RNA sequence: CGAAGGGACGGGCGAUGGCCUCCGUUGCCCUCGGCCGAUCGAAAGGGAGUCGGGUUCAGAUCCCCGAAUCCGGAGUGGCGG
RNA sequence: GGGCGAGCCCCGAGGGGCUCUCGCUUCUGGCGCCAAGCGCCCGGCCGCGCGCCGGCCGGGCGCGACCCGCUCCGGGGACAG
C-alpha cells in the first residue's frame, strides 16, 4: 500500500542516540587559567599614558594575549568595581597586549588611579 | 436541496504535453543500492544457467500441509531450553541423596542440529528421518547429505528456509535436522510420514540426480520469442492447413 | 559561444513530471528566432528547428 | 561428520557442481568492493584447519587482487 | 541601487502597485492579459468544432 | 562503480519549564524536500554600513567633541500610527 | 478495456473476427504542481429517540491515475577488452 514517489532511493533517516558514557573521559574539568588576575598585568606609568588619565578619563594597562574585551571589561568591574562605557585594545610590537579603558563619565580617572598606586 | 451549483468538476487531462503527471509508483525505476541490486540479480542468475541437479535438488522442496504435521510431531521432541538445563540439573541435584536415587534411568530423545552430529549417525543407520534446509548461502554444506541419505536407506526431505527449522532448536539457523529415536505412541506417527517422503525424494531418485534446472529467459525475452511462433503460425497455418 | 563557429539556441521546455521550467542548450538551425515553438519527440512536424 | 566431504568435494574443482558454484561467486564477489568484511566463511572447514574458530572476536575479509 | 540595500528600502519603493509589479514591464504585462485572453477563447472555439465532429460523426 | 538529506511546514501522541490558561522545549509517527557535492582558494575580483573639526615628540575615517548610518535581538512585544 | 477512430465481412443497425491508430497537446514569446468529483468507513456536539435519522465540526481509504511480471532503459555482446 506503500509506494516509492521518488525513483531516487535515499539512506532512511534512522534514530541515533547521544552519548550516555558511563565514566567521564578526563577526572575532573580544568580550572579556568584565564581568570580576572592572569588578565590583568600591571597598569602603566608612562607619561603619554599618564596625559590620557586626566584628559580622556581613561586607563592603560597591560593584558594577557589570550583576552577578550567582553573580559576585560568585566575584569575590572570584577577587581576595582569601577563601570566601563567602551575598551578600547591594541597588541604592541613586544609581545603583550596593552588596553585603553575608557571609563563612563560619572567616575573620576585620576581619583581611582591614586587606588591603583600609579600617579 | 442538499446538493450546491458550485461544485464542478475540473478533471486532470493525464496526457503528453497536457496537464502534469501525478505522483503514481514508481517501484520499477528505483535506482536500488548496491547490496540491493546485487541479491536481486543474483536469483535471476539461479534462473539464467543451467544449475547442476545436485543443487537443483534443492528447489523441489516439500510440499506446505505435510510440513505442518513434520514440525507438529517434532514440537514434543524440541532440545530443551536454557535454564531448563539447569532446572534439570537442579531437579536431580536434590536426589543424589533425598530419595535413594542417582538417576541412571532414561535420558529422552531429541533431534539433532548440527551436520556434523547428523552424518555420523547416518553412516551408522542411527538416523530414521532427515530434515534439510535449502537456502543455506554456502550449499557447499549440504550437498551429499540427499544422495547419501538415498544409498543408507534413510529418508530424508527438503523443508523451506533455515529460520523455520531453526525454531526447533532455540538458535537462529539449522541446516539439519535428523530423527534418531521417538517415544512408542509417537512411532505409528513418525512411520505414515516415512513413506510419503520416501516416495518422493528417495524412491524416484534416479529422476532428481539426472534433473537439470534453468535455462528459463526474461519474460521480456520469452514473450519476443512467443511473438515470433505466433508469428511463424500466422504466416503458415492456413495456406496448407 | 566562444571557440565555436555555431550560435546556440536558449530552448526552454515544461517538465511533465514535477513543476519547473528546464532549460536547455540547443545549437541553432539556420531559420530559429526567439519565441518561435520548437517541439520535441515522435510525434511532431517535419519543419526546421 | 561432514567436514571430511565439504573437504574432498572442493579438491573438485574441474567438476560442474563446482564450476556453476565458482561461476556464482566469483560473479558475486566482483560486483562488490575490493576491500569488505565477510561475515561468515564460504569455506568453513579450510578455515578452520588454519585456526579459525568460530567463537568471540573471529573475523574475516575478503580482498580482490588484480591478476598479472 | 545596490541590490543589498534593498532590504532597508520600503515596499511601495521595491515594486508599482500593479499585477506583476516590480518585476514586469507595463507593455508586456497588459499584453500577456490580450495574449491569454484569446487562447482560452479559441480553445473555446476549437472545443466546440471537436465536439461537431462527434456528434456528426 | 555511492543507502551521499540529520534539514523544514502542518498535524497526532507524551512530558517538563515560567503565573503547566497560554507560550516554549525535546523524542517518535505521518508529510515535504534534490540540486551537484566535503573543504581551500583574491588585504587590486563581489561584498550592508562614518564623516567634519580638534588633539600627540612620535597614532588617529581608530583618541575627544559633534553629527549620522548598517546588521542582529526582543518573550511579556517598548510606545504610537 | 475505451472511443472520434480507416473500414471490410456476418448483421438483428444492439453488436462479434481482421490490419493499424491513441491512453485524448501545432496558430499566437500567457497559465498549469502541492487533486476536483465519486464511493465506502471513523470520531466529537445538538435535537428526534426506533437509530447506518438530520444539522455542525474534524479525519482515513480506493477509483480518479487498468492488471501481472525477472533484469532501470536502450545499444553491442562470446567478439571488444
Amino acid at each position: 500500500k506503500k509506494i516509492r514517489t521518488s525513483p531516487t532511493f535515499r539512506r532512511p533517516k534512522t534514530l541515533r542516540l547521544r552519548r550516555q558514557p558511563k565514566y567521564p573521559r578526563k577526572s575532573a574539568p580544568r580550572r579556568n587559567k584565564l581568570d580576572h588576575y592572569a588578565i590583568i598585568k600591571f597598569p602603566l606609568t608612562t607619561e603619554s599614558a599618564m596625559k590620557k588619565i586626566e584628559d580622556n578619563n581613561t586607563l592603560v594597562f597591560i593584558v594577557d594575549v589570550k583576552a577578550n574585551k567582553h573580559q576585560i571589561k568585566q575584569a575590572v568591574k570584577k577587581l576595582y568595581d569601577i563601570d566601563v562605557a567602551k575598551v578600547n585594545t591594541l597588541i604592541r610590537p613586544d609581545g603583550e597586549k596593552k588596553a585603553y579603558v575608557r571609563l563612563a563619565p560619572d567616575y573620576d580617572a585620576l581619583d581611582v588611579a591614586n587606588k591603583i598606586g600609579i600617579i | 436541496k442538499v446538493v450546491n451549483p458550485l461544485f464542478e468538476k475540473r478533471p486532470k487531462n493525464f496526457g503528453i504535453g497536457q496537464d502534469i503527471q501525478p505522483k503514481r509508483d514508481l517501484t520499477r525505476f528505483v535506482k536500488w543500492p548496491r547490496y540491493i541490486r546485487l541479491q536481486r540479480q543474483r536469483a535471476i542468475l539461479y534462473k539464467r544457467l543451467k544449475v547442476p541437479p545436485a543443487i537443483n535438488q534443492f528447489t523441489q522442496v516439500l510440499d506446505r500441509q505435510t510440513a505442518t504435521q513434520l514440525l507438529k510431531l517434532a514440537h514434543k521432541y524440541r532440545p530443551e531450553t536454557k535454564q531448563e538445563k539447569k532446572q534439570r540439573l537442579l531437579a536431580r541435584a536434590e536426589k543424589k541423596a533425598a530419595g535413594k536415587g542417582d538417576v541412571p534411568t532414561k535420558r529422552p530423545p531429541v533431534l539433532r542440529a548440527g551436520v556434523n552430529t547428523v552424518t555420523t549417525l547416518v553412516e551408522n543407520k542411527k538416523a530414521q528421518l532427515v530434515v534439510i534446509a535449502h537456502d543455506v548461502d554456502p550449499i557447499e554444506l549440504v550437498v551429499f547429505l540427499p544422495a547419501l541419505c538415498r544409498k543408507m536407506g534413510v529418508p530424508y526431505c527438503i523443508l523451506k528456509g533455515k529460520a523455520r527449522l531453526g525454531r526447533l532448536v532455540h538458535r537462529k539457523t539449522c541446516t539439519t535436522v535428523a530423527f534418531t529415536q521417538v517415544n512408542s505412541e509417537d512411532k505409528g506417527a513418525l512411520a505414515k510420514l516415512v513413506e510419503a517422503i520416501r516416495t518422493n525424494y528417495n524412491d524416484r531418485y534416479d529422476e532428481i540426480r539426472r534433473h537439470w534446472g534453468g535455462n528459463v529467459l526474461g519474460p521480456k525475452s520469452v514473450a519476443r520469442i512467443a511473438k515470433l511462433e505466433k508469428a511463424k503460425a500466422k504466416e503458415l497455418a492456413t495456406k496448407l492447413g | 559561444d566562444p571557440g565555436r563557429g555555431a550560435p546556440l539556441a536558449k530552448v526552454v521546455f515544461r517538465d511533465p513530471y514535477r513543476f519547473k521550467k528546464r532549460t536547455e542548450l540547443f545549437i541553432a538551425a539556420e531559420g530559429i528566432h526567439t519565441g518561435q515553438f520548437v517541439y520535441c519527440g515522435k510525434k511532431a512536424q517535419l519543419n526546421i528547428g | 561428520g561432514a567436514y571430511k566431504y565439504i573437504q574432498e568435494l572442493w579438491r573438485k574443482k574441474q567438476s560442474d557442481v563446482m564450476r556453476f558454484l565458482l561461476r556464482v561467486r566469483c560473479w558475486q564477489y566482483r560486483q562488490l568492493s575490493a576491500l569488505h568484511r565477510a561475515p561468515r566463511p564460504t569455506r568453513p572447514d579450510k578455515a578452520r584447519r588454519l585456526g579459525y574458530k568460530a567463537k568471540q572476536g573471529y573475523v574475516i575479509y575478503r580482498i580482490r587482487v588484480r591478476r598479472g | 541601487v545596490r541590490p543589498k540595500v534593498l532590504m532597508r528600502l520600503s515596499k511601495t519603493k521595491k515594486h508599482v502597485s500593479r499585477a506583476y509589479g516590480g518585476s514586469m514591464c507595463a507593455k508586456c504585462v497588459r499584453d500577456r492579459i490580450k495574449r491569454a485572453f484569446l487562447i482560452e477563447e479559441q480553445k473555446i472555439v476549437v472545443k466546440v468544432l471537436k465536439a461537431q465532429a462527434q456528434s456528426q460523426k
